[PDB]
């Protein structure tokens, strides 16, 4: 019935936009309806729950703070219920992280490689705007909650789904950036191409042509992505 | 000023006075913030501050301020000396207990003449 | 051609028949049995070898020796070859079949897996699309694998009926490429019975079982046992096409030369050899298996190229690959690019220019263009000279021509000819002159939608570029002159020049099938002009008088004595237009207040040719329906009419010239005051608003019943706004002055609505973005510019200046967003109205009216039983009143009974000559009485048909028109008694009618046919001329009423229409032009809903029910709102406040205190402790008109024991329905608590979820007679259910409509459903005031419906609509269109225009359906 | 399949598409120089030969009308009333 | 313009090369101005 | 004519067509409460006999394929009991003629 989108990118370092939808399953008045954040290259729905069980934040009454900034706000907490109790089978850290770990990874993998997948799923892909080093799982937690918040916000009548077609929250990509996108993926090839002037050489062999060709050859077209 | 048919409405023209910010560091501003009493969103206890507006800076909720119109004001005043880049753009939304900064390239603004009291 | 004789009779396709080569014709026809993979040098003795390229096959190397047939490498039609296949073959293309039949049949007994017995295969088996039936019987066979021994029959279950005695499992059938490989199973997990087995089915297996499947079972798939067998499919015998189709290269002599075709026969030739060189030699499996695999391989790259790869290894060790599917890439690819209009030859492309001093079927073409544009013409006496003197003139001087094609079809260049000047013409050579002044050409202006966008004109040879048009031929072509191109096309031959000038001569065109009226008027200068020149105020000075009437061309030199000759001699300005006009015609029209005094000098009487009174202007002269030129073309013909726009505007343009119009922003100021009346009228509705808001945001605005208060509110202000700048509008329209150049433009018909003087000069007016104000882009607010939450009009978007005042920035801005919607949907318009046109006629391309009045598709299929209902002709019917309709049945006996039995009732003796003596003639007064009781059945029939009481509806012939032609060609005065009999009229109309004749069959049916057909016609003649009105009114003699019959009769013969008519085409582009106008209360119409339509959407964007109540109860708003209520989809949802769930454990005492009063009361004359406890809101409960006790036993009859339900009564404050479930129950619960809130429910019609009653007034018969309106109550739904909703009680049943004609057809049967479906394509076209005359609609309407169902028109088909496997050929396969002609033995009529073009022939439409032959009769 | 002279159902007027055709074909002729009927009391022009050929009825053409189901009438031009 | 040319110029890095277990580097066409 | 109330078992629907050529033909009470060809959207269909059929595509030499449509389920077919093959004339009222009357064969 709802969900809850941001395309989460780095400013610098490698542009990657991993989305993070927050999905509010069931429809109005179907039995149950359970909201599931989708984790990049976790192939399952996760239950909100677990991921804030596997982002540290264990007890409900916690997880439910971090979604629920008021006490008395029982509409939204009655409209998580289920979520509590689609999460009801993960209670510690590790559990959360292994359920995850295993929606990532095929049956054969051993649980702390799993656990260490899910660590460093969360850590890099989830909410990757917010932090991509360590001690920052409350950062996201928080900012997921939130997210959990103003998808219920919105699935409660109480909020106006997003203007799509707003012009604040549009970018206009220019000379600027987009020179940059390309000089990014092509120094990236010059950055790869002079990494075969290392692992082959046993023992000044850099293409300057690649960059040079492939500026010149986007800007003598209209060829991006 | 739009193209007719098939690139209609989709093709756009900047009015006179737009300008596409160009982008900047938040590094300062982040800094200015916990600075001037932004709560770290690590340190935040929500059922404790529920009345907390929630700073959020290029998209980051970077944590929380009780009392931000005095931030807001300052955050004005910096960009309106210089102190703060002028193309970083600042907005508070009183009755949603948010102030989001943004300081990416890409927004397209237009100048304003400040009519204060 | 090929200039050789044959005996054998010279003919044209008439049918193609497709179908499969059975192996046993593809030797029967072969000449060849082809066995050497190689050609030429046996033993190097060049030439040929038995077993390619020559056998008995075409020859090479110049020699006529071929089977003794001759003639050599150009009169050969080349002969076919033959090549046995050592083993069975899958044909590439029917791989895909091939599987598919395999899924169908059993694999062991050829045995169709599903029978007449299975009742989901007799509605599989009844289809009679040789396609469709095929996928339905495959969907269902599919599913078998178990080929069935005993069938339950028709009776018990317990009863098996024996089939085919083969009990056997079937494959699953996949395709490898090549290969089909199937995998058994005795049942799906079954024990002693898992693991399929994977065996290849062999081609070998295939055929074999194809050859057992019966001439019943595969014809009941696509399969014709004549044709196409499915044992065909697979080839055992190869075609082997001769050398015209694979040629050979050699190089003068002494080189190798064979296409990239006989390379790929050898290859075949060869695996085929070495396939036999394995069984001849004997050999292990997997050896003869890839042998045969490469055999297979090679037959199937032979025609596809499309497989597990490309074999390239013909000649070039470089590999490139040439397949007959990749010949037709080449071949049904220049094929359709010849298809597509390319190559385009003598044509020619400018800008055009509007030229007001062209005649209106000119068009002047530049010199320059017209010496670039040649016509053939061939050297004959009669024009020896001329011709010779353009030949000397040559390609640079005009007159002059191109080329002169002698006899042997030599080309003399003119231009580069050492005899260019110095040529002796002899007769019967070609001379290809430049088009001169008055050739035919035919001009056309694309995107070319209508009949009328292609016409034919005189060529006027001019100077400068571009093509100039008579103005007035300018909207037939939707052109203007702001930089249009159009094509110009010379006909070329003599026959199609014939054609052009005789059928699309734009004089031919000026009534249109359309919208049976003229299509093209007078316009913009000639129009305004016209108005000016017309007034009485306008008077001609005879100095100027002179030149205009010099300039009409066709006037006849007398000066008209002018209609004042007092002071000084002067010209009324009706008098000179009056000599554009030619003698014999008249036209009467009354407006408002026409009298025959006219004050306003309205309305229009033309006399003889001279306008006796009326302002002449859009109306008279202009393109609508009753004026002057539909007139003087009827009146007088079309050519004598083409030459009036040309006399009128000449005069009237002469006129315009030296008084002048202009149009400047002064027109466009309203008066100090009127400005502040409508500054007034503005901020009037801004209280309006004001007050609506304020009444709002008090909470005090009573939503509308089924819409929100904000839905509500909005509606409110938008009408006040609305109401607002229209009266404002009006308010300057009623100011302007009879001299403001803007309205003077209004006022003639030119350019200007009102809207437009609205918008200049009062108030611009509300904007609008879907169909609302301006919504707030910003957060609850429009602009950064306003405060939150500001409602105002100048806030949410209303433009309160006029264009001449400025806009404000917001206005500006709100302006430009209602633009840009605007725009964006005028953008969308176009595009999908580009491409239903495209489909409307894709759909009707075929439909003529053939010879039998009978209108027919491609097929044959009747579609119309008489064209458009009646067979006449829509450019030749009128809009006519039929007066026995309307008005007293008082009134009907005053104008239409004669009672000669009463001194009364009679005929006055000074009407009649015999007129004494008619009074008391019994035998008289029984034929008086005769025609009496036939204009009485005559009105009831009639307000049986137009139950609406329209007396006015296009039919044939103009009666009143040859009437007021009588009366004037005989000097009929109104003051001697006509000499005619009773008999005469009475006796002489039966005697007209017997002769009106659509059809003409001598047997019955066609005779009770055709006295329908005329029906019609018939009741408006019999109420024309009626005995007393013949005499009492129309006072005809003897002579000028025979006349009249005689006229009505040769009219009405004229009328008919033509067999040849390609009228479907004339239907969809009389469905599409019109639509390629639409450019825009809330249910969809237009486009939307004509994609809607024409798609036959199941899921429609609006669905409505439109319900009238029982007649008896109709102005009972009570019963209107009883009707709705129990029609409204009302749930519990709906009228529940709250639910909740309680512990509340002991059913007697309760923790809930407002319940204590109720379980006292349900204890006077098991259970869980959980409690679902329902709070119900009166408002809308009672509003519902709803019972606590029946939205209770409702929930206790839904849940059936299942639940403990109790509620509190209607008196009790609160509405209270506790129940229980009768430990897992708070889950239970909120279950239930839900199948209650959504399931249930507690009144209505499933899916009728709005219900809003409506004022209709509704036109019906007062007992005296006379239509009156009788307003009714109606009830519209948001939500369809017509099956539910008809059966209520209390509406009539009879009359409820939805615009979902699919529910109708489902519901109401098909006929039905096309009425329903052309009420619906004509709302469609109705909704933007367009006409098209009904047979269009119809004959769209019945196309979609002719099958039983509601066929869509915006393609169904991936192949077709109607399209034979020749025509347009579609896909860039189409082979695989020809496959499967080949597969379904598909019979092509070739009545298509391409299959004809494909064929060299001219397509049996219009001018070429019917053949001529050379008469040995005529001395 | 042809239908006798008697029992014709057909229009005895010409239609306009015959009459299109007709002119055509006929002045197709005169355009070739083969021999016109009429009397050329000035026409240069083939088309305007063959419509005064068809006006006197002179005209020596018939005209096989098809009917759906493939049986025809034939009409001679001469039959064909041309009131168009 | 006129040659048909590039209006890119040298994007020269500087490079720290060390053995672990200025320097011409492509064209960046450069807007005008 | 069996008519019924709520519906019937798929099984004694595979009743039906049992005791030939007497057909079954079976009305749900609901699609009775109101006779369709009341309705003014349907015209007069007036089932032809064979005879007159006969005469029907011959006047007018039409292959019975020819002939616009009526579905054996189309609520006035099944109202009238049609037969597939069973042509029906369809008087209806004209705008155009007064009635015009068009033929649809069961299908
Ligand atoms: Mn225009
Ligand atoms: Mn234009
Ligand atoms: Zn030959
Ligand atoms: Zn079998």
């Amino acid at each position: 019935s709802h969900v809850a989108e941001i395309r989460s990118a780095l400013e610098k370092g490698s542009r990657f936009i991993s989305t993070l939808q927050v999905k509010l399953y069931g429809r109005e008045g179907s039995s149950a309806r359970t909201i599931k954040a989708t984790l990049p290259y976790i192939k399952q729905d996760i239950p909100i729950v677990i991921i804030f069980r596997a982002l540290g934040i264990i007890p409900d009454g916690e997880i439910l703070e971090h979604i629920c900034y008021d006490v008395n706000d029982w509409q939204m907490l009655e409209m998580l219920k289920p979520c509590v109790e689609d999460g009801f089978v993960i209670q510690d850290r590790e559990t959360a992280l292994d359920f995850i770990g295993r929606r990532g990874t095929a049956l054969g993998i051993k649980k702390e490689k799993r656990i260490q997948y899910a660590k460093d799923i969360l850590q890099k892909e989830f909410l990757p705007h917010i932090t991509q080093l360590e001690g920052f799982e409350s950062r996201k937690a928080f900012f997921l909650g939130y997210m959990i918040n103003r998808l219920l916000l919105c699935a409660l009548d109480r909020k106006d789904q997003d203007d799509r077609d707003h012009f604040g929250k549009k970018r206009l990509d220019l000379a600027g950036p987009l020179l940059a996108q390309l000089f990014k993926t092509l120094f990236k090839k010059l950055t790869k191409d002079i990494f075969r002037y290392m692992q082959r050489t046993v023992e000044l062999a850099i293409n300057a042509k690649t960059i040079t060709s492939g500026l010149k050859y986007a800007l003598a077209t209209g060829n991006w992505g | 000023e739009t193209p007719e048919g098939q690139a209609c409405g989709l093709v756009k023209n900047l009015s006179l006075m737009s300008c596409i910010s160009v982008g900047t560091d938040p590094m300062p501003i982040i800094t200015f913030l916990s600075e001037w009493g932004m709560e770290p969103l690590e340190d935040y206890v929500p059922h404790q501050s529920p009345d907390a507006t929630r700073v959020f800076v290029n998209g980051v909720w970077h944590g929380v301020h009780r009392n931000p119109a005095r931030l807001m004001e300052t955050l004005r005043t910096l960009r309106r000396k210089g102190d703060i880049n002028p193309e970083v753009s600042m907005i508070r939304d009183i009755r949603e207990k948010e102030l989001k900064i943004f300081t990416d390239a890409g927004r397209v603004y237009r100048p304003l003449f400040i009519v204060e009291d | 051609v090929g200039q050789q004789y044959s005996s054998a009779p010279l003919r044209t396709v008439k049918e193609v028949q497709f179908g499969l080569f059975s192996p046993e014709e593809v030797r029967a026809i072969s000449v060849a049995k082809i066995r050497f993979p190689e050609t030429m040098d046996e033993t190097q003795t060049r030439a040929k070898i038995g077993g390619l390229n020559d056998p008995r096959l075409g020859s090479i190397d110049r020699n006529l020796k071929c089977q003794t047939c001759q003639e050599g490498m150009n009169e050969c039609p080349g002969h076919f070859g033959h090549i046995d296949l050592a083993k069975p073959v899958f044909h590439v293309g029917f791989i895909a079949k091939i599987k598919k039949v395999c899924e169908c049949v059993c694999m062991h007994c050829g045995k169709l897996l599903l029978d007449e017995h299975n009742e989901l295969m007799r509605q599989a088996l009844a289809i009679k699309d040789s396609k469709k039936r095929f996928a339905a019987i495959w969907t269902l066979c599919k599913t078998k694998m178990v080929c069935e021994t005993d069938v339950p029959s028709e009776d018990d279950p317990t009863q098996l009926v024996s089939r085919g005695g083969c009990g056997n499992t079937q494959p699953t059938i996949r395709k490898d490429g090549l290969k089909l490989v199937g995998s058994w199973k005795k049942d799906r997990a079954t024990g002693d019975a898992d693991e399929p087995e994977l065996r290849v089915l062999s081609t070998e297996e295939i055929l074999n079982i194809f050859k057992h499947i019966s001439v019943k079972d595969f014809t009941s798939l696509g399969f014709n046992e004549v044709f196409s067998r499915p044992e065909w499919m697979i080839l055992t015998c190869l075609p082997v096409p001769p050398p015209p189709v694979r040629p050979s290269i050699s190089f003068n002599e002494s080189q190798r030369g064979e296409d990239d075709l006989t390379f790929k026969l050898a290859d075949i030739l060869k695996a085929n050899i070495s396939l036999e060189t394995l069984e001849h030699n004997g050999a292990p499996h997997h050896a003869i298996e890839e042998a045969e695999s490469l055999l297979q391989f090679h037959v199937a790259t032979y025609m596809d190229n499309d497989i597990a790869g490309q074999p390239q290894a013909l000649q070039k060790s470089g590999r490139p690959v040439k397949s007959i599917r990749a010949r037709l890439k080449g071949k049904e690819g220049r094929i359709r690019g010849n298809l597509m209009g390319k190559r385009v030859d003598f044509s020619a492309r400018t800008v055009i220019s509007g030229d007001p001093n062209l005649e209106l079927d000119q068009v002047g073409v530049p010199k320059s263009i017209a010496k670039t544009l040649t016509y053939p013409e061939v050297v004959t006496p009669y024009n020896i000279d001329r011709l010779t003197q353009l030949v000397r003139n040559g390609p640079n001087e005009h007159p002059g021509a191109k080329y002169v094609i002698r006899d042997s079809g030599d080309r003399i260049d003119l231009r580069y000819s050492k005899r260019a000047g110095d040529i002796q013409l002899q007769y019967g050579w070609k001379v290809e002159r430049h088009i001169m002044d008055n050739d035919p050409v035919l001009f056309n202006r694309q995107p070319s939608l209508h009949k009328m966008s292609m016409m034919a004109h005189r060529v006027k040879v001019i100077p400068y570029s571009t093509f100039r048009l008579n103005l007035s031929v300018t909207s037939p072509y939707n052109a203007d002159f702001d930089g249009d191109e159009m094509n110009l096309h010379v006909p070329q031959s003599e026959e199609t020049r014939a054609e052009l000038s005789q059928l699309c001569a734009v004089p031919l065109q000026i009534v249109s099938p359309q919208s049976n009226k003229p299509c093209m008027g007078i316009v913009q200068d000639t129009l305004c002009g016209i108005r000016k020149l017309t007034l009485r105020d306008t008077f001609i000075e005879l100095d100027q008088v002179l030149n205009m009437l010099y300039w009409v061309p066709d006037w006849d030199g007398v000066i008209p004595t002018p209609a004042i000759i007092k002071p000084k001699p002067l010209w009324s300005g009706k008098q000179i237009l009056s000599v554009a006009i030619p003698n014999g015609i008249h036209l009467q029209r009354f407006d408002e207040g026409t009298t025959l005094l006219s004050p306003k000098d309205n309305g229009m009487l033309i006399i003889d040719g001279q306008i006796i009174f009326g302002v002449v202007e859009k109306k008279t002269v202009g393109s609508s329906n009753g004026g002057l030129i539909h007139v003087v073309t009827r009146e007088k013909g079309p050519q004598v009419c083409a030459k009036l726009f040309g006399n009128i505007q000449k005069v009237v343009n002469f006129w315009l010239l030296h008084n002048g119009f202009s149009t400047g922003i002064g027109d466009t100021i309203a008066d100090g005051p009127t400005m502040r009346e409508i500054t007034e009228t503005i901020a009037e509705a801004k209280k309006k608003v004001l007050d609506v808001t304020k009444e709002a945001q008090a909470n005090l605005l009573t939503a509308k019943h089924g819409m929100t208060l904000r839905e509500s509110f909005e509606d409110n202000v938008v009408r006040f706004l609305n109401e607002a700048r229209d009266k404002a509008g009006r308010l300057a329209e009623v100011n302007l002055k009879d001299l403001n150049n803007v309205k003077q433009m209004v006022m003639a018909g030119s350019k200007g609505s009102f809207i437009n003087i609205a918008q200049m000069s009062a108030c611009v007016g509300q904007q609008s973005v879907e169909g609302k104000r301006i919504a707030f882009g910003f957060v609850d607010r429009t602009l950064p510019h306003f405060s939150k939450d500001d409602y105002s009009p100048e806030s949410k978007g209303f433009v309160e200046n006029s264009y001449l005042r400025g806009l404000t920035p917001q206005e500006f801005f709100f302006h430009a967003m209602g633009g840009r919607e605007g725009l964006i949907d005028t953008a969308v318009k176009t595009a999908e109205t580009g491409y239903i046109q495209r489909r409307l006629v894709k759909a009707l391309e075929d439909i003529m009216v053939h010879y039998d009045n009978t209108t027919r598709n491609s097929l044959g299929n009747v579609i119309q039983f008489i064209y458009g209902e009646d067979g006449m002709d829509a450019a030749h019917i009128e809009k006519q009143s039929l007066d026995t309709i309307g008005g007293s049945d008082a009134a009907f006996e005053k104008r239409y009974r004669v009672d000669l039995l009463n001194t009364d009732h009679t005929l006055d003796p000074s009407l009649l000559e015999s007129g004494s003596e008619i009074l008391g003639d019994l035998k008289l007064q029984v034929l008086l009485d005769e025609e009496y009781k036939q204009l009485v059945k005559d009105r009831k029939f009639l307000r049986e048909v137009f139950v609406d009481g329209e007396a006015n509806w296009p039919l044939p012939v103009n009666i009143r028109r040859i009437i007021q032609n009588a009366q004037q060609t005989f000097h009929i005065d109104h003051t001697k008694p006509s000499d005619l009999t009773i008999k005469d009229i009475v006796l002489g109309v039966k005697d007209l009618q017997e002769n009106l004749l659509v059809l003409r069959g001598k047997n019955e049916i066609i005779q009770n046919a055709q006295r329908d057909a005329v029906t019609l016609f018939c009741c408006l003649l019999r109420s024309r001329l009626a005995t007393r009105r013949v005499l009492q009114e129309y006072r005809l003699t003897k002579q000028a009423f025979d006349w009249v019959l005689s006229n009505i009769e040769a009219q009405f013969l004229r009328s008919v229409v033509h067999p040849g008519e390609m009228v479907g085409v004339l239907a969809a582009q009389s469905i599409g032009e019109p639509a390629t106008q639409m450019t825009l209360k809330k249910v969809t119409s237009g486009v939307p809903r004509l994609k809607e339509i024409l798609n036959v959407a199941k899921n429609m964007k609006t669905p409505s029910l439109t319900v009238y109540l029982e007649p008896g109860h109709a102005a009972d708003q009570e019963q209107a709102k009883l009707i709705r209520s129990a029609i409204e989809h009302t749930t519990l949802k709906s009228v529940t406040i709250a639910s909740e769930i309680y512990y509340d454990p002991d059913p007697r005492s309760t923790v809930i205190p407002e319940d204590e009063e109720i379980i006292q009361l349900h204890f006077s004359l098991q259970q869980s402790p959980w409690l679902l406890r329902l709070e119900l809101d009166r408002a809308a409960m009672n509003d519902k008109d709803l019972t606590m006790g029946q939205v209770g036993e409702r929930i206790k009859q839904t849940f059936k024991n299942d639940l403990f339900v109790i509620w509190s009564e209607d008196n009790d404050e609160k509405l209270i329905i506790r129940c229980r479930v009768v430990a897992e129950e708070d889950h239970m619960l909120k279950k239930i608590e839900n199948t209650m809130l959504e399931n249930i429910t507690l009144r209505g019609v499933e899916n009728i979820e709005r219900v809003v009653m409506m004022k209709y007034d509704r036109k019906v018969p007062s007992p005296t007679g006379e239509y009156v309106k009788e307003p009714e109550w109606v009830l519209e739904t948001d939500g369809v259910n017509l099956s539910e909703v008809m059966t209520v009680p209390g509406i009539d049943p009879t009359r409820i409509y939805t615009n979902s004609f699919i529910d109708i057809m489902e519901v109401l049967g098909i006929e039905a459903g096309r009425a329903a479906l052309y009420k619906e394509v004509y709302n469609v076209i109705a909704s933007d005031g367009s006409y098209v005359n009904y047979r269009h609609m119809a004959l769209l309407v019945d196309v979609m419906t002719t099958q039983g169902g509601l066929t869509s028109v915006t393609r169904h088909g991936f192949n077709r609509s109607n399209t034979g496997a020749l025509m347009r050929c579609s896909f860039e396969e189409t082979v695989e269109i020809l496959f499967e002609a080949g597969a379904s033995a598909e019979l092509d009529d070739c009545r298509g225009v391409s299959e004809n073009v494909i064929l060299g022939q001219m397509a049996p439409i219009g001018t070429g359906a019917f053949d001529v032959m050379i008469d040995e009769e005529s001395l | 399949k042809a239908i006798p002279k008697d029992q014709r159902a057909t229009t005895p007027y010409m239609t306009k598409y015959e009459r299109a055709r007709i002119l055509g074909t006929r002045a197709l002729q005169i355009s070739m120089n083969a021999p016109v009927f009429v009397d050329l009391e000035g026409e240069t022009d083939p088309l305007r030969i063959a419509m005064k050929e068809l006006a006197e009825k002179k005209i020596p053409l018939v005209i096989r009308r098809y009917l759906p189901d493939g049986s025809f009438e034939d009409w001679s031009v001469e039959e064909l009333i041309v009131d168009l | 313009r006129l040659r048909n040319l590039t209006y890119s110029s040298g994007l020269f890095v500087d490079v720290k090369k060390r053995t672990y277990e200025k320097v011409f580097i492509g064209r960046l066409p450069i807007m005008l101005r | 004519i069996f008519v019924y109330q709520n519906n019937i078992t798929p099984s004694a629907m595979k009743l039906v067509p049992s005791i030939p050529p007497a057909t079954i033909e079976t009305f749900n009470e609901a699609a009775l409460v109101v006779n369709i060809t009341h309705h003014e959207l349907v015209p007069k269909h007036i089932r032809l006999s064979s005879d007159e059929k006969r005469e029907l595509l011959k006047r007018y030499r039409l292959k019975e394929s020819q002939l616009p449509r009526i579905q054996r389920a189309d609520p006035v077919a099944l109202y009238l009991g049609l037969k597939r093959g069973e042509v029906v004339k369809i008087i209806r009222k004209s705008e155009t003629s007064g009635r015009y009357a068009s033929y649809r064969i069961c299908m």
